């Protein structure tokens, strides 16, 4: 409902404070997001049709 | 719309530690130019027809002719000699 957008909220991070860390312990993130990157041509039509 | 306590009033806000002021300022996100890719086809092999349909079927007709009309051998009446 409120997507994490640093243009809107500034710097935002995800925090994990562990209690027990074994050897070869890693944190496997997974994201899901949008990204825009604007456009100027919607074209690509054959004119010989 | 709070009421001021005259026995225990308080003052305005004092300075407190802050959140590192540049880290509350964002970058302005920098869009590159883009393109709807590919050469588009002009038409599509649609799964449904794009025209109207009819709810009911109506009976159609075509005219036909009869044939060469012939004469006949009638059974002919009797003569009205005051019996009829």
């Amino acid at each position: 409902d409120k997507p994490i957008y640093t243009l809107q909220y500034g710097n935002v991070g995800f925090v994990v404070n562990p209690k027990t860390v074994n050897q070869n312990a890693r944190l496997l993130m997974g994201y899901e997001y949008f990204t825009s990157r604007t456009e100027l041509v919607n074209a690509g039509t054959i004119s010989t049709t | 719309m709070a009421l001021i306590n005259p026995q225990f009033p308080y003052a305005g806000p004092v300075p407190i530690p802050g959140p590192a002021p540049t880290e509350t300022m964002p970058l302005l996100n920098y869009r590159v130019e883009g393109r709807i890719a590919g050469i588009q086809q002009a038409r599509q092999f649609m799964p449904f027809l794009q025209g109207p349909h009819r709810e009911v079927a109506e009976q159609t007709y075509y005219a036909i002719g009869t044939g060469i009309q012939m004469g006949q051998t009638f059974n002919q009446p009797l003569i009205n000699t005051q019996e009829g």
